[PDB]
């Protein structure tokens, strides 16, 4: 496939086989990144780096204003009257040391520390003279609670995000065409891993496709949906085990013009989107999934998976996207529709 | 092990059988030897 | 004489086994969710569990780290105070004991400070490691905090409690046949857009060879909208006809004694107050369901107000059915 | 007396007799759940009804635990001196009273300290008191926390507000009959994906003699689509039009005072602020359904703005119409 090699850019997947939305949006009005954006990253943030924000924050803060008040014992001309060793502090009572016993930085710095984080050792408290030290423990107490408070917000909703581990449903990762009960059919495989149930599932196929229209417009990436083909027709589905979700066509549904030879240039796309919400969580979750034309393994069967144990059902899993090829007719899908004379063109 | 995605049911031996060598009989003679440091220590406090 | 295998239990719970299940894995973060859901039993243990490991181990930080800058020995050989003054350089103040050490241990990592044991600044190590044990103080009480808030979140919300009768039964409805099971509730609330969905779990070959093991159609419910919602005060009768287009059009009377059917229900909704979504499900196996018995009345008028009755929740009396099929009801009319 | 009890009341409640159903049992879990869900007006009185006993408990424990060990007693004879109160041999220093000791209850549990009333690890016992209270404590302050927080976090849930009207006006419209009511609003916001339902409760009994005492049947809404979904910014006209098979078509259009009806209407919605799924409903009996007149029009331009009065909201007019049931307007072209 020497043109495909070339052609490994040129490729229809609007949706990656991940679920991503493969695109490029350009020329908008980007009005620009405001403030309250930093902070919603802070709660989207992993354990090793929520980590570390948070003990790098409570020690800047407390460094800070430990900073700041070696500052106000210097001063207050407080560090000098310590120094004095007339005596073991001969001078050091009248002098209103504006913080008792803050002798250098590293004590104002256990003096920061013994405040915000209301220890309190009591060996070093503030005196009733400078009106500064009092104005800096109040700014002191304010920023530390606003502090405490965001912190404990952020690893607190770190942990009620704890339901959330991953979405895990799976779907056969290749398509299936076939005839069953007289008609062509079309398949693909459900499955999940979750023991919890699925609540209110829904299923949609789409087809995306460049069409052309009569009146002479062209809408370059168009969809449409198609049926899902249930009893009663419903987009209900129950999931306790996995499934084949089978959406048959006939007429309205684009799927008469194919021909067995044109799924190599086919364009057409399927794109499944499935959703509903999560019985033990209350989160409302959407898969999606994408079935591109060289995945479409024509003319297969698939295979059944659920066997009697003793009392209790056994099921596999690894055998979700084996096939085993079962013969069907070519190409009949307008020949076999549009009834030829026999009305049997299978 | 209350709440996880994998086989149910209680039944393995991954490495084994390097390990069982290993632990069953080293932590039973190493329970033996804390058994008599035990004893050494208890009749030397009795001693001092 | 087991049971053959039956797709959902008679009290919901869907009784499936699917192996060979690729092991995702064990993540790392895994405990922490385990960890949020507990019997309140064990989150007022582990409470008690983790302060009480972090205290000790910091304590043993702690006694010896007071050994080490020479603290123990000046407050031992001589006496504290009377026949000397203080070496000065105790990291702590007063801190005796590899008991007295323990006892400082709660005054860092649970906030509360009394102040005979000052923290001096010669030795570095002490700042670090006061430093290390008042950052992982805060780790652990803010994360057992936000446990303690989660398991008083969810103290609202307790069980689905939606009830269906035990069995199911079969009768005639204006000409008809039909199939009915007695839904009902319990709490204050009623539920928000109810919905009822009936599936039938069956064996089905195809005229084409493939044989789906277990496959499940759906049927519709009685309604004169053809509309799946619902709104429910007392029981009500979910009839759902049987027709040339339903599947459980070939069963029969004697047939049903051994037979391979599955009526699975399912009821969706949510709760006003709560207002979390939930779901309940249950069955109908070949066994449990008896023709012929309608079943008995509920609402009667008091005096003052309806009364909705429970005393006979269930009960069946037996009523006039003929014993052919759904097709050969409908044959012919002298049929 | 004789009034015939309605399904559920007028004004917005439902009113069924729960009866002779089994005792689940009140299990404990309740109690915590009532506490949650409180009005303001109970929530902080027993707040700090629990911090207050937790407080003077543990005060009383600690001057019986200051008592036992006799410091209590040593502080009182070595009045003079004290010789550093037998160089504190106390189990906690510096209690010598119970309101003393009560100061020593609340620096501890409230994580303040003072200082004066220092701890020494002079006796076992006391240092079991201290780490009790303190875990005691944390327990408290935690569940109280969490109370707070469960209660401001649903500060939006306030009430229910969904203006219905108390006449159902059966007027001509369009070639038909109609049961058209006004359905209003009144909080700014919209409600996000509203849905209808009308249903109609009479006693009915089977052709086949079973009865059902109750029986909700429903009616579809006019819809030129037939959908059920709404948009509700000012007040609207929901009409439930009557055509040859529904419930009401052989109403007795001017004998219709002893008939035996009730009609409920209920409107499901999401509001866009909260979240939250919420539902109003209500009730027609017999006489209140005025006949032959029709609702009245209120929107009307004032300045080229739009302008909405609800002074005449559900105020109606008397106009002229046939008065025969649809069927005595189905027989015959001009009956
Ligand atoms: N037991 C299983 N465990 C995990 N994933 C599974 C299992 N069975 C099927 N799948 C998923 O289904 C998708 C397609 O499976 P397919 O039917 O192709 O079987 P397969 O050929 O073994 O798949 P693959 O080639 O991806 O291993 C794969 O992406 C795979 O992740
Ligand atoms: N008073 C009740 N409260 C709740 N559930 C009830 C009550 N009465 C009957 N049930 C329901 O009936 C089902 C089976 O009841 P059980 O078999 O214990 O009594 P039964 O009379 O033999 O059966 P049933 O009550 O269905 O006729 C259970 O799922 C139960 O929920
Ligand atoms: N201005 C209004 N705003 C909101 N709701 C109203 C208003 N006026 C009437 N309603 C609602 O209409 C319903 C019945 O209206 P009705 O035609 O009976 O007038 P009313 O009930 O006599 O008026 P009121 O309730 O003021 O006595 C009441 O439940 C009321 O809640
Ligand atoms: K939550």
């Amino acid at each position: 496939r020497k043109p495909r090699i070339r052609d490994r850019l040129p490729k229809a997947r609007f949706i990656a086989k991940s679920g991503a939305c493969n695109l490029a949006h350009k020329n908008i009005r980007e009005q620009g990144r405001f403030l309250q954006d930093i902070f919603t990253t802070l709660v989207d943030l992993k354990w090793r780096h929520t980590l570390v924000i948070f003990t790098m924050s409570f020690l800047c803060s407390w460094l800070l204003f430990a900073i700041m008040w070696w500052l106000v014992a210097f001063a207050h001309g407080d560090i000098y009257a310590y120094m004095e060793k007339g005596i073991t502090e001969k001078s050091g009572l009248e002098s209103a040391v504006c913080v008792t016993n803050v002798r250098s930085f590293t004590s104002a710095f256990l003096f920061s520390i013994e405040v915000q984080v209301t220890i309190g050792f009591g060996g070093r408290m503030m005196t009733e003279e400078c009106p500064l030290a009092i104005t800096v423990l109040i700014l002191q107490n304010i920023v530390g609670l606003i502090i405490n408070a965001v912190m404990l917000g952020c690893i607190f909703m770190k942990t009620a995000q704890a339901h959330r581990r991953a979405e895990t449903l799976i779907f056969s990762r290749h398509a299936v065409i076939a005839v069953r009960n007289g008609k062509l059919c079309f398949m693909f495989r459900v499955g999940d891993l979750r023991k919890s149930m699925i609540i209110s599932a829904s299923v949609r196929i789409q087809v995306v496709k460049k069409t052309t229209t009569p009146e002479g417009e062209v809408v370059p990436i168009h969809q449409q949906d198609i049926p899902v083909d249930n009893p009663i027709e419903s987009n209900n589905i129950f999931l306790v085990a996995p499934l084949i979700i089978c959406h048959v066509i006939d007429k309205r549904s684009p799927l008469y013009d194919i021909s067995a030879t044109d799924l190599v240039n086919q364009d057409l796309e399927v794109i499944v989107i499935l959703e509903g919400v999560v019985e033990t969580t209350g989160i409302t979750t959407q898969a999606r999934t994408s079935y591109i034309a060289e995945e479409i393994q024509w003319g297969h069967r698939f295979v059944s998976i659920v066997t009697e144990e003793e009392g209790v059902y056994s099921v596999d899993y690894s055998k979700f996207g084996n096939t085993v090829r079962v013969a069907a007719p070519r190409c009949s899908a307008r020949e076999l529709d549009e009834k030829p004379s026999i009305l049997i063109q299978t | 092990g209350s709440q996880s995605s994998k086989v149910q049911i209680h039944h393995n031996t991954w490495l084994h059988f390097p390990g069982h060598n290993l632990r069953w009989i080293l932590t039973f003679a190493l329970l033996f030897v804390h058994v008599c440091e035990i004893a050494e220590g208890i009749v030397s406090d009795s001693q001092r």
